[PDB]
């Protein structure tokens, strides 16, 4: 089960963070929020839990709950406010992240020299939690 | 007490001394706060609760239009400095999306002489000391408090208020929860 996520772990890793390179940088938070849940959570589950593929199999569902949980919430959001502008909601950038937790931001996003659409993919993907369980 | 820190108002790590006693750090365009100031007009409805006759500061903030957000901090601290604040607020607010103005120094200057205010105070204070000094005591007023880049207003020592700490189901009454944890810190 392993190899089954890696194939677009390893292609998501990258393409994810591809198409944000030479492109212009262009960067901001939320977008972090995302890249960092989207990493995060991919990583955990080939990193770890996508592996025993046999037995209580069940340590993925929870990294796979918190990708959409935080994925639909990160694109079902910013986005919608964005049409209906509230007084909450502002600007940013960068955004703090206590418990040390190295750099973050400070690498993981500034590491490198329409994102509607990535709205999709996460809203998505969030099905997949359930059907993966076997 | 039902009542506590956390889900009223955000904990800082570190007070500034002679900082401003209840400080606001919005933007003149970016963010969705347009109808935090121009519709909820809650620095206004909010300053209506002045508690014992605690004095409210705003301050503008750099990110954003790198130059155009330094220029835009100018201009507010040029309002500041002739005390015409209030009257060229709200128009070079609403001048933005209601008339974008976001153009060069002597264009953003153009529409402040429409306000209604002679050119001989805000020539001088295009670079006056009094300028200079008012144009970086806001980026220090931001950084001694790490901002990021969003509307808060800070009390005397004390911090702001959480807006997503507080409920969102009275967009009227609203102002009086935002304004209630403000007088609170003003004197408690
Ligand atoms: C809203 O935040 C985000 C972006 O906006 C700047 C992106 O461009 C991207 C990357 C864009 C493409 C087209 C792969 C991501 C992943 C993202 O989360
Ligand atoms: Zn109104």
């Amino acid at each position: 089960a392993w190899l089954l996520m890696a194939f677009t772990a390893l292609a998501l890793e990258l393409t994810a963070l591809w198409f944000q390179h030479v492109m212009l940088l262009k960067p901001c938070v939320l977008c972090i929020y995302e890249r960092v849940a989207l990493f995060g959570v991919l990583g955990a589950a080939l990193i770890g839990a996508i592996a025993p593929k046999t037995p209580l199999r069940y340590v993925a569902m929870v990294i796979w709950l918190y990708s959409a949980f935080r994925g639909v919430q990160l694109t079902y959001e910013h986005t919608m406010l964005q049409l209906y502008p509230s007084p909450f909601a502002t600007c940013d950038f960068m955004v703090r992240f206590p418990e040390w937790l190295p750099l973050d931001k400070w690498v993981p996003q500034v590491f490198v020299a329409m994102p509607q659409w990535l709205l999709g993919i996460f809203i998505a993907y969030l099905i997949v939690a359930v059907l993966v369980v076997i | 007490a039902q009542y506590e820190d956390g889900k009223q108002y955000t904990t800082l790590e570190k007070p500034v001394a002679g900082a401003p006693q209840v400080l606001e750090f919005f933007s003149f365009f970016c963010p969705h706060a347009y109808q935090f100031e121009e519709v909820l007009h809650i620095s206004d409805n909010v300053k209506k609760k002045l508690p014992e006759g605690v004095k409210m500061t705003k301050y503008h903030v750099n990110f954003m239009g790198g130059d155009l957000g330094k220029d835009l901090t100018q201009a507010w601290a040029v309002a500041m400095a002739l005390g015409v604040e209030d009257k060229v607020t709200v128009p070079l607010f609403e001048g933005v999306q209601k008339t974008q103005t976001i153009r060069s120094a002597s264009d953003i200057r153009d529409v402040f002489i429409n306000a209604g205010i002679k050119g001989e105070e805000y020539d001088a204070a295009w670079n006056s000391f009094v300028v200079k000094s008012l144009v970086a005591q806001q980026e220090k007023a931001a950084a001694d408090v790490q901002l990021r880049g969003v509307p808060a207003m800070f009390v005397n020592g004390k911090y702001q208020l959480n807006p997503q700490g507080m409920d969102t189901s009275n967009m009227d009454v609203f102002v009086q929860q935002y304004a209630d944890t403000v007088k609170y810190l003003s004197e408690k």
